[PDB]
DNA sequence: CATGTGATCTAATTAGATCGCATGG
DNA sequence: CATGTGATCTAATTAGATCGCATG
């Protein structure tokens, strides 16, 4: 499902992130009202489905590696089978017309074996996403349609090898790359301003 | 009034093809047994002992979502991952998340690939196996992406070894109490060929490795043959855990190559009690 | 009249007990059956097989005639005595009289001392099998002693397998045409496990050593398996001996203690037909 | 009284000398070579009632092995062995050259039935040989081991033929038996 | 306080290649 | 002249001992 929405019935997204409260993104782009919608999880090892369920329904589910760091308490690809898990928890049931979105971020930590886990339990090869003006680069996984039919420049995991050995090696986060592909979805939700 | 219909079954991580024996065992008729196995000293046991009934489709990480709606739909999802990185025997376990470990996420990626769909309440069952001997963090990690608790089932109770095993599942009945059946062998004695004599009523937990058969750590033999101490022999490991004599006789394998099939392999009746409300949701006799 | 009885045995150089299983498997009645026997691997074989029927005396050397007046009289007489210092396919073989070939001799010391005295006309049989693979010089000084000329019967006319063998005794009717039982497996193919093809009909002869089991000087595997080259399984290996399938699976032997029991031994269906007539002569169940 | 001639089948080496010199149409049968002589053979020689052989000595006239000279010993003298109802005396002879080593020892005392006598001379060397008659193994003689005989064994080797010097105080108590011709 | 769906050491076996030639087909 | 109830040598693989310590 790809379908667009008429503005006028466009309604506030929900959100649900894990290993990142992505708020500044998201109410930088007119996602969010800057009241008192979208729900940041401690730690998941312990939240079951009745929890994700309970913190209403969510229109988008995010979740991401985090940078090249020490805070790596868990393995890297722990975090990818929790999104995976709690993304299941938080699907609509399949009689649900509304639009349902979910990505998970990679800021090159996965290495080669957990990259394909990544793509075979989300179900789609990562659109690696540059920075130019070579600095940083990040690979998403998403259902999002226009992040797979845009064309960034496209670059060898090799030349993306290089530097991410190289930026692993080196030692927050790329907010610009990760603020872009969040783009696309202000054609289906509502749109706030300043 | 609808007449009961034969099992199709998807099978991960198979093995020696244990969970086609038990139900062929309990007259249960089998549509499909789909097997994802790797170990070709295994694949060969399951060819020969089930006469190519049994189809393979190789790495459990090659069964994508698509295969799964082809070859599909499933009655029956079973499997127990390897566990040489989750049990506390080894010193040099990588963890559930490391190593063989995470091979349990691709049970549970396929287990929620063949769920039925949430309306559908045709009949579905499943059944995951790992060792108790596993880390308390692995443990709790199993049974939330799982969504189960599992129960405790040790083979002491219907066999001649210790064998204490988690099970996770939706089979009816996992939790009612063990029965000793007539056909069980309870004491090593009624395991070991003519002319031997066991020296323990119960035996320890059987691994791959040469030192599970040796008791203790002192590691005493288990048997003795006119008077000279031995350990068990091939088809006395088999039944003990419930298997045909010679079932694992096959393809010129080692001693230790049918132990290290055997070593992984589930308690014939442990699985025949978990398996046998079975046969009142499928075809029979 | 007088009634038939139970036959007496004595099995010189006994290895897996083919007397015994042939003689129970034309439904001859056995009294007791005395096997001269070293090789423990083979004395398990007979032990467990027979659930400890056959007794045990040990080196063929040790049995005095003493001995046979204690433990006889015997109506049957049977052995096959080693062969590596007499089959011309060592080329380092000492011959009938040093090494283990002078062993032959003890056969026919033994022979001579269980033999009954002129006038004595009770019934008495005995055979004695050795390879048709020897000297010349050594085959003759084996006739000379039994006093007799053998007669020439290939295993392959009952079974899978070239076994020219030469064949010394008494019974009757060894020289009567070798016939095709309906339970013989005259083809390769008919002696292989599920999902393997034969690429022979009659395999050449099985020695204990595994080239043995690779065909001609090039050593061509005799078996496809999903299109890979394979050698027989001992499963295998039994069914073109024509004993029962598994028979060697005993005492956690290797692959070659067990090819070295089989390839030592006869063929079962050749030594049914040459039992066979015994059935006129002794009880029979 | 009632003594008749003596009736000698001997085997690898002819006795006529030594025998004649007790003065034992030949009443003696000499074998060339036993590998082809059958029952029939020994049976159609007519009968006998003493069978002898004998080992070669340390030195060649030998292509067999030590052990070959014995079985065949042991095959042709059950051939001359006469029925039950016989009631002359039988007896049978075999004597050893110092050849025979030890494994080669025990199959003559299995295949014989009882383990041999030993017989030095010093002044030479000595021999061993099993029989069934009553004045070998009960007459009392000259006993040593067969680890000072295995020395002169060693000595036999040293040197170099020949036994018969012992070999006559043997044959001697069989005159009791059949004629003497002194 | 025993215990283990293993692993890493060793020294012991095993699998495959190779050698062998008198024999009766 | 293809064959063989074997034997030797050499990498390969098994036994067998020992090592581990979190957990129930
Ligand atoms: N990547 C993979 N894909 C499929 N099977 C695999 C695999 N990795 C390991 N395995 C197999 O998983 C099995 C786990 S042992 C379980 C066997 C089964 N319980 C029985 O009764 O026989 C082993 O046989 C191993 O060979
Ligand atoms: N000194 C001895 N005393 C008794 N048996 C012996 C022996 N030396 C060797 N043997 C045995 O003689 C056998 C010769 S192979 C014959 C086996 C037998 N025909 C069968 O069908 O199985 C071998 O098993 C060997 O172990």
């Amino acid at each position: 499902m790809f379908e667009t929405v008429p503005v006028w019935r466009r309604q506030p997204v929900r959100v649900l992130s894990l290993f990142e409260d992505i708020k500044k993104e998201l109410t930088s782009l007119g996602f969010l009202e800057s009241g008192s919608q979208l729900k940041h999880v401690v730690d998941v090892t312990d939240t079951v489905r009745k929890d994700v369920e309970e913190w209403g329904p969510f229109d988008l589910v995010y979740g991401a590696t985090p940078p090249l760091g020490h805070t790596c308490d868990r393995p890297p690809s722990w975090y990818l089978f929790q999104f995976h898990r709690l993304l299941q928890y938080a699907r609509p049931k399949p009689g649900s017309p509304r639009p349902f979105f979910w990505m998970f971020v990679d800021n090159l930590v996965l290495n080669k074996e957990d990259l394909d886990v990544a793509s075979r339990f989300l179900e789609m090869e990562p659109v690696t996403i540059p920075d130019v003006h070579l600095q940083n680069a990040v690979r998403v996984w998403s259902n999002i349609p226009a992040i797979r039919s845009r064309h960034w420049a496209l670059v060898s995991e090799e030349e993306l090898s290089l530097l991410a050995q190289n930026k692993q090696s080196s030692k927050k986060w790329p907010t610009k790359l990760v603020k872009n592909c969040f783009l696309p979805l202000r054609e289906y939700f509502k749109y706030f301003s300043t | 009034a609808e007449k009961r219909k034969p099992i199709r079954v998807l099978s991960l991580f198979d093995g020696i093809a244990t969970g086609l024996l038990v139900l062929k065992d309990l007259g249960i008729q089998v549509d499909r047994y789909i097997a994802s196995e790797v170990c070709e000293d295994s694949i060969t046991v399951g060819m020969v002992r089930h006469q190519g009934k049994i189809m393979y489709v190789g790495d459990v990480r090659s069964v994508t979502q698509k295969h799964i709606q082809e070859w599909g739909p499933f009655d029956l999802v079973i499997g127990g991952s390897p566990c040489n990185d989750l049990s506390i025997v080894n010193p040099a376990r990588k963890g559930l998340y490391e190593g063989t470990g995470r091979l349990f996420f691709e049970f549970y990626r396929l287990l929620h690939d063949a769920r039925p769909k949430e309306g559908d309440d045709r009949p579905f069952f499943w059944l995951f196996e790992n060792v108790v001997a596993m880390g308390v963090s692995d443990k709790r990690d199993i049974s939330r992406f799982l969504e189960s608790n599992p129960v405790m089932i040790d083979a002491k109770e219907v066999s001649a070894a210790h064998r204490a095993r988690y099970f996770w599942g939706n089979l009816p009945g996992m939790n009612r109490p063990l029965a000793s059946t007539v056909n069980d062998k309870l004491e090593l004695q009624e395991c070991l060929e003519h002319g031997r004599i066991a020296k323990f009523s119960k035996v320890r937990t059987i691994t791959t490795r040469s030192n599970s058969i040796k008791q203790g750590k002192d590691q005493h033999f288990p048997v003795f043959m006119n008077e000279k101490e031995d350990i068990l022999w091939c088809t006395e490991m088999e039944r003990v855990f419930g298997f045909p004599v010679h079932y694992t006789d096959v393809s010129n394998m080692s001693r230790l190559a049918r132990q290290r099939l055997l070593g992984r392999s589930w308690s014939v009746p442990v699985i025949r009690h978990l398996f046998a409300p079975l046969k009142e949701y499928f075809a029979c006799v």
